[PDB]
């Protein structure tokens, strides 16, 4: 069975997406940043997120594969995404979708 | 750092349509869809009961066409009623993603829009479902009067009637997916059958 | 040379093509459930072929029994025996496969020669439309022994099958 | 009038190969019956939703149309536009075929629904027996919907559905058998023309058996086991999303209007405003070629068929909210332990009464 | 030769009825959202994940209930032409059909006693 | 649509059923092939009844009996297969050989 | 008359501030918003009962104070003007930006007059306010309906 940490704009699984399926593997740790397109992404920001994901899964892991640790990785990835959005590297989508600012409203940095 | 949490500022402006025939057909596409919402029979806690009161004879959502459905495959509306703990958050996202694409969400009660009375000193409640799924309508209040759930249904119908068949592009999932090998010692699942046939149930240890 | 006969020929050849393709699928396909459903396809096509031969009662009877009772039985039993099909190939296979193929082709050629050679007695008189009342007359005048012994046949089949498929 | 005569004659007046005109007319009734079947489905959905609401001191759909008239239209058009899902390891071709095999033979059985004499598609010689044979293909559809799923939830539902649809096929045939004993035949028009001055009054047990067996075709809340939400989620339907699920949602109400019309024609008669109407020689009407009287009696026959079909649709969707469900084993004991013995007893009784008193049988 | 009157309609109506699903299900395919591939494509297990293994614990519960159905399905086929032709037959056919039905009744009793 | 065509079709169905009865390895498929064979026989009977003996149809009653008994023999054969499966736990017809 | 043309958009471009009278079932005015959006105008509905002065929220800035709940002592956010910030983020070929207010019944006549006057200044900015009412979707200029 799968082991996953699924929240908004982060989806970590424990398998390999071959064509759309998941296929639990016990060492792949796929990642699916922002499926619903709450935000608008760039090529540099996605690379930063992938690098953070790698250094978070590789440099700090010798522990079990419980769903607790998967959630613990997803939480750090989402804090990193929120920091990227605060600094302004990315932004909300503004498209005609739901548009509920889940990571905070736009403020003016006083 | 000029404006924190900025907006997109997009390009390629709209590519929307104008001819009377296609907008008149969009009228029917959106009328058939909003006046036959089928909610998923999904309750977790207190608010569900008020939702059930909204099913009862005192005032039923049967008018304006709402028939509660059991499986998410036929449901196109999930009225999240109850506090979502961290134990059950992935059990909701699943039920949401396991459900056809022109779908909607209503976060009812305070415990699904901000965390509610559990937004403080609680270590297990998800502080709002807006950080799990794209909510469409929020109605506040510990258990909201079941004629406030119907007000939320009114505000959701007038949002559904807004959609545009020439705009269903903002409805798929982009799937920016990656991969990274790990070394993390898979453990055996500690949740199986074996409750009464367990050997430790039949005789005390010496 | 007509619109009725043209339809009766086109439908016959369509149903014959359906019979051949579904019957080849029953025996050639690697998956067994596809064969279990193409079998009902065969039975439905043959039920149509009966109607095209002025036999309206026996076609409905076939649809009742073959694609309504025997097919459902075969589907249940095919579900009962699922174990993921770990069939290891056996050496002495091309021998029996080739033998079956050649004996089948030879028997078919022999039967086709026999059918195209013998002078059947066509007896050009239009058949009867009320084909069920006649079958009702033959159950109790001519075919009384078989009609009466089919009951005991069904009873012994029920007894023996319950005994074999019982659980104890 | 004989609209067929006029159509073929006016079409042959401009040539067009008279024999070919008879081929150019089949679509006319073959789609008139489709129209009445679809309207019957809309009526059945509307009646269910508006009668279940009255029974429960409630109000059904009222914000769709004037009286919720457009509620079935909306519920269908929604399911048209819905994204269809096909789960991971499920089969791809038995999936999209189950909901069609459970529907095609339910529509095909409308060949034999009379709606008044000369007002039906090709009164067949097999008639009701052809319907008994065709109603045995839906279990293949349910087994197909269950076998082509990676969900063991729904295979167990497909099996318990295909095992209920075969339990109520022997008594459903033993009731039509007793009706065909009296009817001298099997064609529906020939079955009903024995009512010339109703079979319910001479088959008071076969009527009960037929009606119970027809309600127990995986249709009504008396049973509705594969749809019993609480015990199991939708059974086999739990994985169909768009139009594939609407085919189940639709093939279950057409299978109800069909049964209502069939109980009407077997035990009551799609004719016969109760008095022996055709003995209205008291108005000195030459029915034979009366240009009207023909249309007046046509309308009377259609109304008298629909009254007694609506009676049973009403009574079925009323029992839905009156009779408690039975598990699955109290269900399989109705057939094979109560309905099959009583069906055999009714058949033997009709035989004994037809051999002794050949009049009135 | 073909003398079965009423047929012409069963073929045409069979075609027009088989055309209803393959047309509604194609109209729905033309106008409906595209794919939803990633995790929409899993099996519904009440929100949790499939337990694994995924068998059925085979039971003869539904072979016997199909055996006994086949038996009486054949019985009805044998009884239909007797009932339709009960006029020209009269007596001495009721006796044979009654023997048939009694044998089938003993069959049902045997199936119901185990 | 002639008698020779119906007979050749029945012979070809007989052929296919024989091939499936000898070649197939699963155990229910041989029963399905036997059913194909019995259908090939019923087709002969109905063709002969429709063309040769068309008034007092006697191939059609014989065909009714053939259908009856094919149902019965299937009901018994699936029972035999369930019995052998309950013990050997397979249906591979190339493993029911207790000989040399 | 069961199907509408584009008179709504013309009337909005003429008056500037309309006052809908939608029926209290809320599924028959979204099509008029879709008509607005198809012309080039971009909408944004923000449920009037919940805005402040309507001048600090729409024109000027305003310090939003989130819900500290015992932790995280009082902090302000200063979200930008809800209009001047959305007039800058219009799509390239955008005809304007109309402001939709769902529950307009809660506002007062003073705020209605303010919203009407705000349309003349600040050019690319129209206003629709769903004041509750009639059983058909009728509109009326927002400069009217008051005084
Ligand atoms: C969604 C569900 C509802 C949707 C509606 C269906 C869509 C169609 C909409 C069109 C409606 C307009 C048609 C006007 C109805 C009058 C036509 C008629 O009666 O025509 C009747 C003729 C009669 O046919 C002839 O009828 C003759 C005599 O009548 C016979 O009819 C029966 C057979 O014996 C009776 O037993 C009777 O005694 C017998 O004499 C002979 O049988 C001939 O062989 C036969 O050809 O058939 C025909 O062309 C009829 C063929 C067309 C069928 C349409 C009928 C629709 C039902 C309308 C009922 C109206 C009720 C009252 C309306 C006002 C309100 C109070
Ligand atoms: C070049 C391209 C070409 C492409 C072709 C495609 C284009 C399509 C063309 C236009 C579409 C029109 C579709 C419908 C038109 C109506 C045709 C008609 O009127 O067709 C008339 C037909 C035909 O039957 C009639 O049949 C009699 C004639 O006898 C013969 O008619 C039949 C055919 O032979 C039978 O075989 C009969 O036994 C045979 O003897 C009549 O007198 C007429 O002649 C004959 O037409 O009527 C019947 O079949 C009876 C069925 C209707 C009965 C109505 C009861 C109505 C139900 C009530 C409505 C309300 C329901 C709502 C509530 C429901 C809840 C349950
Ligand atoms: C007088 C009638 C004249 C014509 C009548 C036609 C009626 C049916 C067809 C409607 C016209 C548009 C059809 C195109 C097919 C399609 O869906 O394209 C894909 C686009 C989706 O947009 C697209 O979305 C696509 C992605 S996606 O797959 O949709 O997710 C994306 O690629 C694309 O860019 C985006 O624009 O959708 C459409 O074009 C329309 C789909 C929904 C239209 C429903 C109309 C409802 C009418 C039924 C009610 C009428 C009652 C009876 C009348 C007889
Ligand atoms: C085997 C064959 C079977 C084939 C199957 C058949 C498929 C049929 C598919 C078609 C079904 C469509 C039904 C529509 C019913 C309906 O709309 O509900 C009626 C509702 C009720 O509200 C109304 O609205 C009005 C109020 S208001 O102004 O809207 O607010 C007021 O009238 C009142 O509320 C109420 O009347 O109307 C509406 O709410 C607005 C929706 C607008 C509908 C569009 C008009 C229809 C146009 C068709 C397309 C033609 C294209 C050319 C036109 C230029
Ligand atoms: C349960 C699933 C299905 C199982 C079985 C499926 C198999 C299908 C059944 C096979 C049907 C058999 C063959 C049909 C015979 C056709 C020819 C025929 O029937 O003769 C009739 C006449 O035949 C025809 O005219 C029919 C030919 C047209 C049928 C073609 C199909 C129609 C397709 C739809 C209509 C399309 C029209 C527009 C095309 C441009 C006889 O007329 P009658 O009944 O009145 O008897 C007396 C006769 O009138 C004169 O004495
Ligand atoms: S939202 Fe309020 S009423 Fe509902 S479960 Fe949470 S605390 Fe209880």
């Amino acid at each position: 069975m799968l082991l996953k940490s699924t929240t908004r704009h982060v989806h970590i699984y424990a398998g390999h997406v071959v064509d759309g399926e998941v296929h639990p593997d016990t060492e792949t740790l796929t990642l699916n940043v922002d499926p619903d397109n709450e935000l608008e992404w760039n090529e540099a920001a996605l690379a930063k997120v992938e690098a953070k994901f790698r250094e978070l899964v590789a440099n700090a892991a010798g522990e079990d594969l419980t769903e607790y640790n998967l959630r613990r990785i997803g939480s750090d990835l989402e804090h990193f995404i929120r920091s990227l959005l605060m600094q302004g590297e990315i932004g909300y989508n503004l498209n005609s979708r739901v548009r509920n600012y889940s990571l905070g409203i736009p403020r003016v940095n006083h | 750092p000029a404006i924190l949490n900025p907006i997109a500022r997009p390009e390629v402006p709209q590519e929307l349509a104008e001819n009377i025939i296609l907008t008149s057909l969009n009228d029917v596409y959106d009328w058939a869809r909003l006046s036959s919402l089928w909610p998923l029979m999904y309750g977790t806690a207190c608010c569900f009961i008020e939702f059930a009161a909204m099913i009862g004879s005192r005032f039923d959502f049967d008018r304006f066409g709402l028939v509660p459905r059991n499986s998410p495959r036929q449901a196109d509306l999930i009225i999240t009623s109850g506090t979502i703990t961290m134990k059950m958050a992935p059990a909701l996202v699943r039920l949401y993603e396991q459900m056809p694409s022109p779908k909607y969400v209503i976060a009812m009660g305070a415990c699904t829009i901000t965390g509610g009375m559990f937004s403080s000193d609680s270590y297990s409640a998800v502080r709002g479902v807006d950080k799990l799924i794209p909510v469409d309508v929020y109605l506040p209040g510990c258990p909201p009067r079941p004629e406030a759930i119907m007000d939320a249904i009114v505000k959701l119908r007038k949002k559904i009637a807004n959609e545009h068949i020439n705009e269903r592009g903002n409805l798929a999932q982009t799937h920016r997916l990656f991969t990274a090998k790990h070394k993390m010692k898979p453990v055996p699942p500690i949740l199986t059958g074996q409750y009464l046939n367990a050997p430790s149930r039949q005789a005390p240890p010496p | 040379m007509d619109l009725a006969t043209l339809t009766q020929t086109i439908t016959f050849f369509a149903l014959a093509a359906a019979v051949i393709i579904a019957a080849l699928g029953v025996v050639l396909l690697d998956n067994v459930v596809y064969s279990a459903f193409l079998l009902g396809g065969v039975f439905l096509s043959i039920a149509g072929l009966y109607i095209l031969m002025n036999a309206d009662f026996v076609s409905a009877a076939q649809i009742l029994i073959y694609v309504g009772a025997v097919n459902v039985l075969i589907l249940f039993a095919i579900m009962l025996v699922n174990k993921r099909e770990t069939y290891t190939p056996v050496p002495g296979r091309w021998l029996r496969q080739g033998g079956a193929a050649v004996v089948s082709l030879g028997v078919f050629a022999l039967l086709t020669k026999m059918i195209l050679q013998t002078p059947w007695q066509l007896s050009s008189v239009p058949p009867t439309p009320d084909s069920i009342t006649t079958i009702g007359q033959h159950f109790f005048s001519d075919f009384l022994l078989p009609f009466e012994l089919a009951s005991v046949l069904l009873l012994m089949a029920l007894i023996g099958a319950v005994v074999l498929a019982r659980r104890e | 009038i004989d609209l067929q005569g006029q159509f073929i004659s006016a079409l042959q007046s401009l040539g067009l190969s008279h024999d070919l005109a008879k081929l150019l007319w089949l679509p006319l009734p073959m789609l008139m019956m489709l129209i009445v079947a679809t309207v019957g489905v809309l009526v059945a959905v509307w009646l269910e939703r508006k009668i279940s609401a009255a029974v429960q001191q409630r109000i059904g759909p009222e914000y769709i149309g004037p009286l919720g008239i457009l509620a079935p239209l909306a519920d269908g058009l929604k399911l048209i536009f819905k994204e269809d899902v096909l789960p991971a390891n499920s089969d791809r071709w038995l999936f999209t075929l189950g909901p069609a095999v459970v529907v095609i033979p339910v529509f095909l059985s409308y060949i034999i629904v009379p709606f008044g004499q000369n007002l039906l598609i090709s009164n067949l010689a097999m008639g009701v027996f052809l319907w008994i044979a065709l109603s045995s293909i839906a279990p293949i559809g349910l087994l197909m919907a269950g076998y082509a799923s990676n969900n063991k939830y729904s295979l167990l539902g497909g099996l318990r559905a295909a095992a209920q649809s075969i339990s109520y096929e022997i008594p459903l045939a033993l009731a039509v058998l007793a009706v065909a004993m009296m009817s001298n035949g099997l064609g529906t028009v020939e079955i009903v023309e024995q009512q010339s001055q109703w079979n319910v009054w001479r088959q008071p047990i076969g009527f009960l058996v037929f009606w119970i067996a027809a309600l127990a075709e995986c249709e009504r809340l008396p049973f509705d086991l594969p749809e019993a939400e609480e015990e199991l989620v939708a059974g086999y339907q739990t994985e169909y999303a768009g139009m594939k699920f609407a085919l189940f949602y639709l093939g279950a109400y057409v299978n109800l209007v069909l049964s209502a019309l069939l109980v009407s024609v077997l035990y009551f008669g799609g004719w016969s405003f109760p008095i022996p109407l055709e003995t209205i020689a008291n108005l000195l009407g030459v029915s034979e070629t009366n240009p009207f009287l023909q249309i007046a009696f046509a309308v009377l026959g259609i109304t008298m068929t629909l009254i007694k079909a609506y009676f049973f649709v009403f009574l079925a969707i009323l029992l839905r909210w009156t009779v408690p469900r039975v598990r699955i084993d109290q269900l399989l004991d109705l057939g094979w332990k109560f309905l099959l013995p009583v069906g055999l007893v009714n058949l033997l009784l009709t035989a004994g009464l037809k051999l002794a008193f050949p009049v009135a049988f | 030769v073909f003398v079965l009157s009423g047929y012409e309609y069963f073929l045409g109506f069979l075609i027009i009825c088989s055309l209803v699903p393959v047309l509604a299900l194609a109209a729905s395919a033309l106008l409906r959202p595209k794919s939803g591939r990633m995790i929409r494509l899993t099996t519904y297990e009440s929100g949790m994940e499939p337990i694994g293994g995924a068998w059925i614990q085979f039971n003869v519960r539904y072979y016997m209930f199909a055996l006994v159905f086949v038996i009486f399905d054949v019985e009805t086929v044998f009884l239909y032409p007797w009932a339709v032709a009960f006029h020209q037959l009269g007596l001495l056919a009721f006796i044979e059909a009654l023997i048939f039905i009694a044998i089938l009744v003993v069959a049902l009793v045997y199936a119901w006693r185990k | 649509m002639q008698l020779t065509y119906v007979l050749i079709l029945a012979a070809l169905l007989f052929c296919i059923g024989i091939y499936g009865l000898v070649t197939s390895r699963n155990a229910v498929r041989v029963l399905m092939s036997i059913e194909l064979l019995l259908n090939a026989v019923n087709l002969n009977l109905i063709g002969f009844a429709n063309y040769l003996d068309g008034q007092q149809i006697k191939g059609q009653v014989f065909a009714v009996f053939v259908i009856t008994v094919a149902a019965a023999e299937a009901a018994v054969g699936l029972a035999i297969i369930l019995a052998i499966y309950r013990n050997r736990d397979t249906v591979d017809m190339e493993k029911f050989n207790l000989l040399k | 008359g069961l199907l509408a043309g584009y008179q709504f958009v013309k009337d909005l471009e003429s008056a500037g501030a309309l006052a809908l009278f939608v029926p209290p079932e809320g599924g028959f005015e979204g099509r008029y918003q879709r008509r607005l959006r198809s012309k080039g105008y971009t909408t944004l509905p923000m449920s009037a009962p919940g805005l402040g002065d309507l001048a600090a929220y729409l024109t000027q800035e305003h310090g939003i104070r989130p819900a500290h709940t015992g932790k995280e002592d009082i902090r302000v956010y200063f979200q930008p003007p809800l209009v001047t910030y959305h007039l800058e983020n219009l799509p390239p070929n955008a005809k304007g930006l109309v402001l939709w207010l769902i529950d307009g019944k809660r506002l007062s006549k003073q705020e209605f007059a303010y919203l009407a006057q705000l349309t003349q200044t600040l050019p690319k900015f129209k206003v629709v306010v769903e004041v509750g009412g009639d059983r058909v979707v009728r509109w009326e200029p927002l400069a009217d309906w008051v005084a």
